[PDB]
């Protein structure tokens, strides 16, 4: 009762799948391999660094980013899959921004990276939007109780990324710099960047 | 559909297994993971053959105790597997001759799917609005933690997409609809039983209705 079916190993099934496709000649040369190395080394989440610090030390962009995400996004030349539509969400003194896809897994691709395995988790997907507090906590992030959290559920087509909120003992430095500590986690907005001592 | 994909607010899970800037490793942790996903684009950009909808979908359809256990990227290997035999582009025997072994795939779906619906409102921001106290068996990109609940608008998107429910089950009426940022506040879905703020859930104009 309640056991597993058979499975033959999951290598051999998903490599199975793509023979199948691929000896019917519905798979172009280069195909999946091509898709591999946009997922590695193109989708990232430097980008999303990238414009977050850009949105810090400029004030216009900040009000793109923030008004129009798609449009900002474009700028930079990071539309792609997963991310056609963009919403930037801004924390501030008494707003923290979390995203989560708990039906599945939607994440804003091209700018954040695919996801981590965390995300995709039961435990992430079922609490995060019911206990937030907790789950940040839990994670190394302590929210004070002066501060609303607000979950973006991923249901639709709408991509978002979270635009931390600036920590001191950054003033004056580059764009180079702040890219370096706007990591993964604080686009999605488990994390807020941290300023070395 | 009700499915055990449907989550948010499940009570009894452990800890999310990461803390923060830890190390994720490499995109892939294994030498077939990307397959799912790009021959997912191969099915819907390249055959023509599905949308992502009926990805996600198929997905939900995994037997539950089945989708309980299987790692993520191994759902999407079942489920890009399954609409490519519901499709007849391939066969359960040739999937199983070549894995040397049992393939399991989705149940078949137990819905013909709906159309997108004929009535609905545009919205404006800073209205409040009532997801649709609506049951639908097929696919729908509303977490039951929503339905019946009242919340008010942050966005209209200025961009329409088909009504999923329509067009996850491969129908050629999902129409076009805006989605709408529809903030709920964290007591409106779950009483006292939460630590949170608010939550801000996607939806479609065709799962919304004024508030009363
Ligand atoms: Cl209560
Ligand atoms: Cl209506
Ligand atoms: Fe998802
Ligand atoms: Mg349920």
């Amino acid at each position: 009762e309640n056991a597993a079916p058979a499975q033959a190993p999951v290598s051999d099934r998903a490599w199975a799948l793509f023979r199948a496709l691929d000896g019917k000649g519905l798979v172009p040369d280069g195909y999946v391999e091509g898709w591999k190395k946009t997922f590695e080394e193109d989708f990232s989440p430097r980008r999303g660094a990238e414009l977050v610090a850009r949105a810090w030390t400029d004030p216009e962009f900040r009000q793109l980013l923030l008004t129009d995400g798609t449009a900002a996004v474009a700028q930079y030349g990071y539309l792609g899959p997963q991310g056609e539509y963009i919403v930037a969400v801004e924390d501030t003194p008494t707003l923290k921004n979390v995203i989560v896809c708990s039906l599945c897994s939607c994440t804003a691709w091209p700018i954040l990276g695919l996801p981590p395995t965390w995300y995709k988790s039961f435990e992430y997907r079922a609490r995060v939007v019911r206990e937030p507090r907790k789950v940040l906590s839990e994670m190394g992030t302590e929210i004070a109780s002066d501060i609303e959290i607000r979950v973006y559920d991923t249901t639709a087509e709408t991509r978002y990324m979270v635009l931390p909120q600036r920590p001191a003992g950054t003033e004056g430095w580059s764009q180079e710099q702040l890219q370096e500590i706007v990591t993964k986690d604080c686009l999605i907005g488990v994390a807020i960047p941290q300023v070395p001592t | 559909m009700d499915g055990v994909h449907d989550l948010a607010g499940v009570q009894g899970f452990g800890k999310v297994p990461h803390t923060v800037n830890a190390d994720i490793g490499p995109t892939f942790h294994a030498e077939w993971e990307h397959l799912p996903y790009s021959l997912m684009f191969a099915g819907v950009a390249e055959l023509g053959a599905f949308s992502v909808d009926e990805v996600k979908y198929v997905v939900e359809r995994m037997e539950p105790r089945h989708y309980m256990m299987t790692p993520y990227y191994e759902r999407y290997v079942i489920g890009v597997a399954t609409l490519m035999v519901e499709k007849g582009i391939l066969t359960q025997d040739e999937l199983e001759s070549l894995a040397g072994g049992p393939f399991p795939l989705s149940r078949p779906s137990e819905s013909e799917g709906r159309p997108a619906p004929v009535e609905t409102t545009t919205f404006e921001v800073g209205q409040r609005v009532r997801v649709r106290d609506e049951y639908v068996p097929g696919h729908i990109r509303m977490p039951a933690y929503c339905r019946g609940r009242v919340g008010t608008i942050s966005h209209r998107t200025t961009e329409k997409w088909p009504f999923p429910d329509a067009i996850g089950h491969g129908r050629n009426d999902a129409g076009e609809e805006p989605t709408y940022h529809v903030k709920f506040a964290a007591e409106e879905l779950f009483g006292s039983d939460t630590d949170g703020g608010s939550v801000v859930v996607d939806l479609f104009e065709g799962y919304l209705e004024p508030a009363a």
